[PDB]
């Protein structure tokens, strides 16, 4: 996340992280959806243009999490997967479409104060929140600038961070970029005349876009941290996985398995 | 620059 | 029923609201 800021304590109880094994380090962000069901972007596993290919032995999900680095021991829960599932129309060769993936733990967590579900959203809510100038809140442990000084700068966060953006019109959307646009997704961030800023960046990906409705006070996962050309680029936005649009799939996969 | 967690996990 | 979810154990639950959440439900009136 660059400018964002230190999340509260609790404030995302439903932020997971990608762990890789060996080497050790952190892959990805994640959403808790069930108490046995992980919500990321599937180009966090699979991507054949850099021959990534992760496997279910390959990674640990560690769930309740604040400090990036420490093992907090008291608090965070971690789960291996017995399956992962990626949209059979997942398309990687040119623009990240359907950039989904669903993972099954291999036993269920406990909740707690510290790991608690989001609500997919339904029709309804899908189309009063999803509007153009609405603000959605993005978390992660990825890279607070998109370069920095070796050694001297900094770098990653030590703690979850947590940004606000606004949603932003099609047709803006559109313009900002040479890569072919699917209606699988949304962008989001600030127009270079708003004098706000904020992005998400590498060790973003996979996490959660989320809006809360002030009717029934639920926070909802609208989108998922998708992809981007750099951080926090003038005239750039940040595209997220139309969570909405792709809820019929993500219904298959739990419903039959 | 990650803390250890236990090895149960890694192996 | 449907399982309890978007409902914070620090935050709505104990009706505590957090540093920024004020910003999104703006949005929403402008
Ligand atoms: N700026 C935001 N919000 N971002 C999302 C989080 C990571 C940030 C840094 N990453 C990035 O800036 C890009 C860099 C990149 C750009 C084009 C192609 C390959 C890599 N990686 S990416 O994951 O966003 C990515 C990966 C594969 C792709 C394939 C086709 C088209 C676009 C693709 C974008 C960007
Ligand atoms: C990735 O690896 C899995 C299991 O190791 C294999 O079954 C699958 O075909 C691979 N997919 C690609 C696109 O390489």
């Amino acid at each position: 996340i660059v400018e964002g800021s230190d999340a509260e304590i609790g404030m995302s109880p439903w932020q997971v992280m990608l762990f890789r094994k060996s080497p050790q380090e952190l892959l990805c962000g994640a959403s808790l959806i069930s108490d046995r069901w992980v919500l990321t972007a599937a180009h966090c596993l699979l991507y054949p243009p850099w021959d990534k290919n992760f496997t279910e032995n390959d990674l640990l999900v560690r769930i309740g999490k604040h400090s990036r680095t420490r093992y907090e021991r008291n608090i965070e829960k971690i789960s291996m997967l017995e399956k992962i599932y990626i949209h059979p129309r997942y398309n990687w060769r040119e623009n990240l479409d359907r950039d989904i993936a669903l993972m099954k733990l291999k036993k269920p967590v406990a909740f707690s104060d510290y790991i608690h579900p989001v609500c997919l959203p339904d029709r309804e809510t899908a189309a009063s929140l999803l509007q153009a100038g609405y603000k959605g809140r993005v978390t992660g442990w990825g890279n607070l600038k998109e370069t920095w000084t070796a050694n001297v700068g900094k770098g990653q966060p030590s703690v979850l961070q947590v940004v606000n953006l606004p949603i932003v019109e099609r047709p803006v959307c559109k313009d900002s970029t040479r890569i072919r646009i699917t209606d699988n997704m949304f962008c989001a961030g600030y127009k270079p005349d708003e004098g706000k800023r904020g992005d998400a960046c590498e060790g973003d990906s996979g996490g959660p876009f989320v809006m809360k409705s002030p009717f029934n006070n639920r926070w909802y996962q609208m989108g998922i941290v998708s992809w981007g050309e750099g951080c926090d680029r003038d005239g750039k936005y940040g595209f997220y996985t139309h969570v909405f649009r792709l809820k019929k799939w993500i219904q298959k996969v739990i419903d039959q398995f | 620059d990650f803390e250890e967690i236990p090895e149960e996990y890694l192996q | 029923g449907e399982a309890d979810c978007g409902l914070r154990p620090l935050f709505e639950k104990k009706s505590l609201e957090d540093k920024t959440e004020r910003e999104l439900l703006e949005s929403y009136i402008d």
